[PDB]
């Protein structure tokens, strides 16, 4: 067995808690997924491996409605569901998807559900609804439509899958009347919602090595667009801002490697899979600071708040980095299960997930 | 274990103690010295002192597996007929000796193979030069073992006459006869084929081998 | 003796040796496949025991052309002379029967080289000439008759192994 | 220019004559001072060189030529997983033994190739590395180091059957994604050709039930962002 | 005197020729204004340029590529009116158009082209379809070079 674990030394300025924790118990497990509550009007959604989604009032957690999602359809009527796909929530639906290959679009408030339709491939994406239409991405290469009237599957257009590849399909972003969309293999792909035709993509992962077993080399991270240009991040690097109008590369940045990234709108902070954090200008691609004490500790996405940016980790303990140059604000001991999921910050409120201890919110 | 030290004396020893008889020890002298010595200004004679130690230490397959090595290393070489001849004697002492020996068992109708691979290996040293010092007794080996073939296929058309499946001895003894005339096991051989025609109803060829034994009566 | 023999299967020469088949008149015997067939061969070899298994000396442009060891392409050629002097007596007690310092012309006495295999002393005689064909001084020692523990023999193997020692020994100081 | 003596200094498979047979140069009279070039481009195309720098200082070709070293053995350390025999037997049968030549680009090759069979393995955490010791006598010795830390198989789903539970379907698969405590029956690792048999008793299982129009639409492995899991659909 | 430079996977860099292409190309940029820097870049980039064609030579040749003198015969008639030995000219000209045309054919090999962009940059500004043309062959001639630049196997004795 070869790793390296260095541990964060305590570096103390503030001293939060924890806001409270409903724990849920079982929630993911040894698993792996991209799931995370979903908050919106003071109201917070999450949901379990089993089948169980719940519906939590923000600021205290307190439950309002709960309903298992057991499998009346199969023979046992009670098999286990595994669900995966993200939880998202707009109009009057919250929508979910599992590992079965099959979507869940319920009615909030009532905990029913709204509609039932299968999908070409297992879920593995977050959802994403725009311009009536909703988005699913399968781990098969395919991207599909949906109408959030009654499923209304409009295409299901099939991109890649190299052989050994990697999880966690790019969920794409749409903006400017096109949603565009990672790929198992480089290939950006940009789709017009009237008929979801293909219309400009470009290799992005840079894989020069002898074979390309081992150059996994694909782009599994949503994208942002910010005006006639957006920015995705590969595998094995190849950090790259590309116009909206075509396949056209403003500049390059080599070093990337990153899975899941977020931008401030002016500056762009990343995690590199060696927790290298790195802060960038959308222009000059200047590295403006980094803070590498973690040695690939398997960290999450990053997400700003109060001004400092929030980390998470298997060792399931809270940690700040300043805006700074990259320092230690401060280290909360949490909990001791571990977190995997992508933090939410919305309405001067913190929420994320544990594999056990679910549903955790911050208190300054 | 091994010295480390200039080629020179340990060449000199390494002959000098091949020459007590030390195979058990010199085995490991030489080959370490092959290779790490792997083209030395007269590697061949190494090489050719390998198949000496290795045939007289009884490793046989090895010794085998050098032969071919140095056959394909240089197939032209001004001593060849030795490493044949060796090669030869390799197959037919890996061939034939056992406790039959002590009783004196006759190994005719045994396990061929390395038999017709040690003929096939002295006739290709015989019919390529005949005027090395490797001739005579060679000849006299392929003499011995045209002998011993000839005896098995006699020995098991015997057998087939014993049970009584008069067709596979006519085809058996015919090929001994087209392969291997001028030996004793025909000579005691054809009688069989005479029966087999005889019991096969169709006499009308076995008479005429019977002449054949009226051209060697004596 | 376990020491320069074949191994004790030699019953194989006490054989038969092959007749050929008559063919009668009226038929013809089926024409000989001929994979297993040897031609006339010579003799005057020695067979059995008395035949030789050693592994013929390689001498060390090595020259290795049997009776002759002219080897060679050094411009101080002349000088080797007084160096097989300092070889003869000397480094080995040796001599040379009549040997010219510039001439390089010299004559073999007879040696006695007791290198076991029960080898007895074996006198090697043999003329050191110092050529310098298609190269510079080359050296050269044909030899001559042998003794060993006969009173004499011409066995290639054994004339072999006696230019071979002193081939062997030019090679080696120098 | 015109030459009469020439000479090299490759002994342990440069043979004049041979050497000579090598360039067709004819090394006399006069040549055009450039087909030297070509000449040297075949002598090094018979791939038993390494470099080559004529010297016309005088006048005889004393070619200065460096051929491939030797290799003086076989070492290595790091592996645990597959014994150390069938590691030099896929050294020796892929054309590299004791005693004879180094090619680098075997080298290469065969690095890449040991890093495949890992993968093979499971074992995506392995670095096969190569240690060249030079030695006397234009020797050469390669060690080769193994840093595996450790593989993964820790998910199986056959989404699109509707008619079969899982369960029961894992219950003939060779390969097993996990196996209770009372029992140490499996191990946990992964080989593609066991999920290619895992594939065929599958099909098997449900053609000869009757379901004739039966494929294997497609078949995905994936990789944890951490190389420390599989799963498989 | 003549020494050997490098070697890429079974090619071979001779500093004979690399000297002879250099004050061939060298005189040249004297008038071209070319600012050539120290030979430490100027190293770097002549064995650049001569590892790229090489390496094209010798992928070509295992994959089995060849010209007939007719081509050569055509190239040589049309550079008669387009502007040592003549032979050896005509021999690094037929070397020079080989690499070239495997490019091309490796580069056909892997781009790619879909008549549903060209739409809307004709409406933007059968040009520019010939300027797409253009920009995908210049990233796809990039891309395959810097990942066959490294892929290959290359060692440096000089």
């Amino acid at each position: 067995v070869v790793k390296m674990s260095p541990l964060p030394t305590v570096e103390n300025q503030f001293t939060p808690t924890t806001a409270w924790s409903t724990s849920v118990g079982s929630g993911i497990g040894n698993f792996y997924s991209n799931l995370h509550p979903a908050l919106a009007d003071n109201v917070v959604y999450a949901a379990d491996r089993a089948g169980l989604v719940k519906a939590l009032n923000a600021d205290d957690g307190k439950e309002i409605w709960s309903v298992s999602l057991a499998e009346k359809d199969g023979w046992f009527s009670k098999e286990p569901a595994l669900l995966s796909g993200g939880v998202t929530v707009s109009g009057g639906h919250v929508y979910i998807g599992s590992e079965k290959a099959q979507v869940y679009a319920l009615n909030t408030s009532d905990g029913t559900v709204a509609w039932q339709t299968k999908v070409a491939g297992e879920a593995l994406s977050r959802p994403v609804v725009s311009d009536g239409l909703v988005l699913i991405h399968t781990s098969n290469g395919q991207l599909q439509a949906l109408n959030e009237a009654d499923g209304a599957v409009k295409w299901t257009v099939n991109l890649d899958m190299p052989s050994l590849s990697l999880r966690g399909e790019s969920a794409p972003t749409t903006a400017f009347g096109a949603a565009v969309v990672g790929g198992d293999n480089g290939r950006v792909s940009a789709v017009l919602m009237e008929q979801g035709q293909m219309i400009w993509q470009q290799r992005i992962s840079q894989a020069t090595g002898s074979t390309e077993i081992d150059r996994l080399s694909d782009v599994d991270t949503t994208p942002v667009v910010v005006n006639g240009v957006v920015f995705a991040l590969a595998y094995n690097g190849n950090l790259t801002a590309l116009d909206l109008r075509s396949g056209q590369i403003m500049w390059k940045r080599e070093l990337g490697s990153v899975n899941d990234f977020i931008v401030d709108g002016n500056r762009i902070y990343l995690v590199d899979q060696n927790d290298r954090v790195m802060a960038l200008t959308i222009d000059g691609g200047v590295t403006l600071w980094t803070q590498s004490d973690l040695l690939h500790r398997l960290l999450t996405s990053p997400v700003l708040y109060n001004g400092n940016l929030v980390v998470g980790d298997s060792e399931g303990y809270l940690h700040w980095i300043n805006v700074e140059d990259g320092r230690f604000v401060a280290q909360q001991k949490v909990d001791s299960s571990g977190f995997q999921t992508e933090p939410v910050a919305a309405d001067g409120k913190l929420l994320i997930q544990a594999k056990d201890g679910t549903v955790y919110s911050i208190t300054r | 274990e091994v010295p480390d030290n200039p080629p020179n004396e340990i060449y000199a020893t390494a002959q000098q103690k091949l020459q007590d008889g030390n195979w058990r020890q010199a085995i490991t002298q030489l080959e370490a010295l092959d290779n790490r010595y792997p083209f030395g200004p007269y590697s061949q004679q190494v090489q050719l002192d390998l198949i000496y130690a290795y045939y007289k230490n009884a490793d046989l397959p090895l010794a085998q597996a050098a032969i071919d090595r140095f056959i394909r290393l240089n197939p032209t070489h001004p001593n060849i007929d030795y490493v044949m001849y060796m090669r030869g004697l390799t197959n037919m002492a890996l061939d034939d000796s056992a406790l039959q020996g002590f009783f004196g068992v006759d190994r005719s109708d045994r396990d061929p193979q390395h038999a017709r691979a040690a003929f096939s290996d002295f006739s290709k040293l015989v019919r390529g030069y005949p005027n090395s010092q490797y001739t005579t007794d060679a000849t006299k080996r392929l003499v011995f073992l045209k002998d011993r073939l000839a005896k098995y296929e006699y020995s098991v058309a015997e057998y087939y006459t014993e049970r009584g499946a008069w067709v596979a001895v006519v085809n058996r003894v015919e090929g001994m006869l087209r392969d291997y005339p001028d030996t004793q096991a025909t000579r005691d051989a054809l009688p069989l084929m005479e029966n087999a025609y005889r019991q096969m109803q169709m006499n009308a060829q076995a008479e005429k081998v019977a002449k054949i034994i009226a051209a060697n009566s004596s | 003796r376990y020491k320069r023999q074949v191994s004790g299967d030699e019953a194989y020469l006490e054989a038969a040796p092959l007749a050929e088949l008559h063919a009668p008149a009226g038929m013809i015997l089926p024409v000989t496949s001929g994979d297993y067939a040897i031609p006339v061969t010579n003799g005057s070899g020695a067979v059995g025991k008395a035949l030789d298994i050693r592994p013929p000396a390689q001498p060390l442009r090595t020259q290795f052309t049997g009776d002759t060891a002219s080897l060679l392409e050094n411009g101080r050629g002349n000088t080797l002379w007084p160096q097989v002097v300092s070889v003869l007596a000397q480094k080995n007690y040796t001599i040379t029967q009549r040997d010219d310092a510039g001439q390089t012309l010299t004559t073999d006495w007879v040696q006695w080289n007791r290198l076991d295999e029960d080898e007895q002393y074996r006198g090697r005689y043999q003329i050191s000439v110092k050529p310098q064909g298609y190269q510079q001084a080359v050296t050269v020692k044909l030899l001559n008759l042998e003794q060993a523990g006969k009173p004499v023999a011409d066995a290639a193997s054994m004339q072999r192994y006696s230019t071979e020692m002193m081939n062997v020994i030019s090679a080696g100081l120098d | 220019f015109v030459v009469k003596d020439i000479h090299f200094e490759g002994l342990q498979r440069v043979a004049v004559g041979a050497a000579l047979l090598s360039m067709p140069v004819r090394t006399g009279d006069t040549v055009n001072d450039e087909d030297i070039s070509n000449t040297i481009r075949a002598l090094f195309a018979t791939g038993n060189f390494e470099d080559v720098r004529v010297l016309r200082d005088g006048d005889t070709l004393l070619v200065q030529v460096k051929e491939r070293p030797t290799i003086a053995s076989i070492t290595f350390s790091g592996n645990k997983s597959v014994k150390d025999d069938m590691l030099k037997q896929n050294l020796e049968a892929s054309g590299v033994r004791v005693g004879e030549s180094l090619d680098r680009t075997t080298i290469a090759d065969i690095e890449k190739g040991l890093e495949d069979f890992y993968y093979s393995v499971g074992k995506y955490s392995a670095s096969v590395k190569a240690v060249v010791t030079p030695l006397p006598r234009n020797r050469v010795d390669l060690k080769l180091v193994f840093q595996e830390g450790v593989s993964a198989i820790q998910q199986i789903n056959i989404v699109g059957n509707h008619a079969f539970t899982t369960d029961e379907l894992i219950s003939h698969f060779q390969l097993r994604d996990e196996v209770p405590w009372w029992n140490v029956v499996g191990d946990r690792k992964y080989q593609k050709q066991k999920l290619a048999g895992d594939l065929e008793t599958l099909r098997s299982y449900y053609l000869d039930r009757g379901y004739a129009r039966f494929n294997i639409d497609s078949t995905q492995v994936s990789l944890t962002p951490d190389k420390k899991g599989i799963y498989v659909t | 005197v003549d020494c050997v430079a490098a070697v890429v996977n079974n090619g071979v860099v001779l500093e004979s020729d690399v000297d002879g292409l250099m004050q061939s190309v060298k005189l040249n940029a004297a008038q071209a204004r070319q600012q050539l820097p120290d030979d430490a870049t100027l190293r770097h980039q002549i064995m650049e340029r001569l590892i790229m064609d090489q390496i094209i030579l010798q992928m070509g040749q295992k994959m089995g590529v060849k010209i007939s003198d007719e081509q050569l015969d055509q190239a040589i008639a049309n550079i008669a009116k387009q502007n040592l030995n003549y032979n050896t000219y005509r021999n690094q000209i037929r070397k020079e158009m080989i690499i070239s045309e495997v490019r091309n054919n490796e580069v056909r090999r892997r781009i790619t082209i879909l008549p549903q962009e060209v739409e809307s940059l004709a409406q933007q500004v059968d040009r520019a379809y010939r300027m797409l043309m253009n920009r995908k062959f210049s990233e796809e001639a990039a891309s395959w070079m810097q990942e066959q630049r490294a892929s290959a196997y290359v060692k440096i004795l000089s």
